[PDB]
DNA sequence: ACGCACGAAGACCAAG
DNA sequence: GCGTCTCGAATCTGATGCGTAACTTGGATGCTTCGTGCGT
């Protein structure tokens, strides 16, 4: 690691507002009257995964022309 | 739909900067230790990014007018001036709680955190007024996305375009002002002065006497503070055309006959800080509405704002003060 | 097939950094415990290594937009500028787990997993909107791989690049905002301004008295009230972004729904502060492929022109059933 | 409801800008260190934006009377020609801290914390005078918005708007009095004036022997005596200038205490040179939203019959109970 | 008849 | 259809106070199942 494990937030949620306006104009079908944020469709979620500044090393046995040629498409 | 507005300030606008600030008599800020500080409550300023004429971009500081204030200009004009006079009109009482709601988004400081219901959602957000800030106990998104108030200066360039140029300034728009407070009882010179005083020149003297030792403590030690105040504030000076912008969230007619309406009224109603000096007077010079000009000099007019003017008549006439009373309710 | 989007902020970008800040009224970040403190929501930022003043590179927070928020940004101009309308054209009607599974990518149409043949997969994975977006129950990997919105900076140089050196800002593009809540009842000043309360100066007075009484508790010592002081840290406004989205093997259709996305972004907001009107901004270049794809109309030209007619032929055979089918409802 | 007052001062206006400039002897202000630096004293101006006549905003220096020198101005009239004479007729006596409140907002330099209830607020914001001007340990805010008071100028047509045009002057309003202390011992040369001294000519000699050590010890140094010579930097007198004052929302009361003390203002001065009688002026109009009110007696007519039937019944009705209350802090 | 909707409920340690 | 001499000199060239006060000092939410009714 060149720097300190950074913890990456992120989130996923449907927008309530847009959600009820296409419930109100026929877009959604969906009869149920709130969204529940705990569960279900319209639930929020919060996940978090660490981000790093590295430099990858691997040692293998194999061609190095094929492994070079594979590589240079990542 | 984005609304742009050009202002003209007539007084000079005054929007307290927080923090402490200091000004020496000659008016350096933040001066050397050696020479005296005055206080000093700053313009607001923005960092903005400006390609000066060097055609390099460098970062610097513009005074600018905070876009919640604007937003609460704009919402404290449209309800003391178009939507109270209604519900007072049709005699449609509002809660403290509708009321607090209406005027500060929220009636406390505790959102409940329940999900409103679709319905609710749609009903709301389709009124005339609450659709446009939303908020509530129930934290409800707007439509109304209002801006700063940024000068027309070069500093600006970058950000509000190139499109009024003719109206920018190149030097610097603040100014200082130095203020000063007396001590009432240090101009009275006759015993008819002191007669309206209870007690009179004995309780002149008790004040002055007082107020000397309070002094001569203050002096040798460098706790009631005087009435002795000298220092200074800063302000933009008066003349400077200003552009503000306000952009709505794909609203009805109606809101946006409110806008116009709040635009309409707005002139009346002062910018920023400063009442007793009389700062914020403005005059609004042309309002454009999706880049079509719709100001006349009666105000905001023409035939391509019946239709929302007309809605906005009606969504008044039939508003009541159950939605209000609705959307500031507590679940729990 | 990659597309380069320069972006200018016209109005600061506010993208709040999870976690509880404090700041003072003279600016310093979280202060020492002698000073009154006030929250502050931070920009968010990624801890990039940069020459500082040469020597020996060193970590240092780089402000950003994150990429889920743009890869969402996107998805939503698509949905809710040539997608959705087009939807409506056919009086399309969508269930919750196809409106799910377009909206967020959501799996709770069907979460039990369900199984995708070659063919499906084929067919799914070429759809305009979905095959760029995966997801769902299927959980196809979506062909689009957005970046995060880094500022043209002098720390941002080795993720940037040097092909925007004319473009870049030396100082730090951060500042703070002040914000204050008001009581509405403290601001009351006649009887006329009371009239339109149901309780008249009765409740006005019974909510000052309250608040009062709330007041002297907590200073000698529940609820809250409506005054309130607070910071939040946004990017300043011009500051200048380049904006990396990469598809692996795209369809014409998908390149042009990405195109008309474009065309369409400007009208949306980037990160936070619907509010204060944060986030607007408009498109200086697109660069599709090494060739500048943007002129002062939007994205046009002869070099574009087979990717809007796929796109626009695709639109109009699209249908509601292709959605129900990637959602495996 | 706006109120606008044409005032024309007879004698020079010096409002004294704060810091030390300094000028030559021939007019240049902040001369070369080379010449001689006489220190100034500077009328006050403040930069507004204006138009010089090519259609281009420019930002240049007006003098001006700070609003702050006129809004203390018009409450000292108030307080001295209505309030107080109303108060002295039913012998109501103010507190010191009452009156200290009254005239400069304040009893002490630290408010309280706490918000005033609602019932003091409708109490004291419908009062004729605390109305006005707010203050006090809580901070009351009043109905008054006094502004500066702009000469009408080429420089302030942006300001002061295009309604007066025909009173508005071209050139610099602004000149440099040169004003000089002597020291009375040295214009003393004869034994009967020095006659009225204790020591008769010994203390004379003693001063001036002692004032002409103080000198060559200074110059070749390179307390303070009586010699001096300065200068103050004055507006001109004869140049027009517009006072705007707005009330949101008035009473009658309030409106008829306002023209009250506009009927007075002429009888005070604006700001400073007092020893030289400056700040003098005269009244050419005032305009009450957009209607001239302003007779060759004073404010007349029955378009302000009540606003005066209104202060004059408030008076009559004024207590120190008012003053009181505002001025006693809740802590 | 069957799928959707709505509320009660149960795991619970606990800092710098 | 006239000009020289003259065509200054020496001070002074600030001083004093004031040179902040009070509050605000965050809030809420990111679970899924089980049972019982209630809409297609």
């Amino acid at each position: 690691k060149g720097a300190a494990s950074q913890n990456w937030m992120q989130t996923s949620r449907i927008n309530t507002a847009e959600a009820a306006r296409h419930r109100s104009e026929g877009f959604l079908l969906l009869r149920a009257a709130k969204p529940n944020p705990a569960g279900g469709p319209f639930k929020n979620s919060l996940y978090h995964y660490p981000l790093v500044w590295a430099t990858l090393t691997a040692y293998c046995v194999g061609d190095q022309a094929r492994i070079a040629d594979l590589l240079s498409q990542c | 739909m984005q609304i742009e507005v050009l202002i003209r300030n007539i007084t000079p606008i005054f929007s307290a900067a927080p923090g402490s600030y200091y000004v020496s008599l000659d008016g350096t800020i933040n001066p050397p230790q050696g020479a005296s500080r005055f206080p000093l409550t700053r313009a607001r300023t923005m960092t903005v990014v400006a390609e000066t004429g060097d055609g390099v971009a460098k970062a610097v500081p513009l005074p600018i007018v905070p876009g919640n204030t604007m937003r609460n200009l704009l919402r404290r004009t449209m309800l003391k001036d178009v939507i109270e006079p209604a519900l007072r009109d049709k005699s449609a009482q509002l809660s403290i709680g509708a009321y607090a709601t209406a005027y500060a988004g929220n009636s406390s400081g505790n959102p409940d955190g329940v999900p409103s219901s679709f319905d609710e959602i749609v009903t709301m957000r389709a009124h005339p007024f609450l659709g446009l800030f939303g908020g509530g106990p129930r934290m409800l998104q707007g439509r109304l996305m209002v801006d700063s108030l940024y000068p027309i200066h070069q500093f600006s360039q970058r950000i509000i375009g190139s499109d009024y140029i003719n109206d920018s300034i190149k030097g610097g728009i603040t100014e200082i002002v130095w203020t000063r407070r007396n001590d009432p009882i240090l101009q009275l010179g006759s015993p008819d002065d002191a007669a309206v005083i209870e007690g009179g020149a004995q309780a002149a003297n008790d004040w002055i006497t007082s107020l000397l030792a309070t002094t001569k403590a203050k002096k040798g030690k460098a706790n009631g503070r005087g009435l002795k105040a000298f220092n200074a504030h800063e302000v933009v000076i008066a003349g400077v055309k200003w552009l503000w912008r306000i952009n709505v969230d794909r609203p009805s007619e109606s809101q946006i006959g409110l806008i116009l309406l709040a635009l309409n009224k707005l002139a009346n109603q002062r910018i920023a800080g400063g009442h007793a000096k009389d700062y914020g007077r403005f005059v609004i010079e042309d309002v454009i509405l999706d880049g079509e000009s719709v100001w006349t000099p009666s105000g905001v007019s023409g035939q391509a704002t019946e239709q929302f003017f007309d809605a906005i008549a009606e969504a008044l006439d039939g508003m009541t003060s159950s939605e209000f009373e609705q959307f500031a309710a507590s679940a729990k």
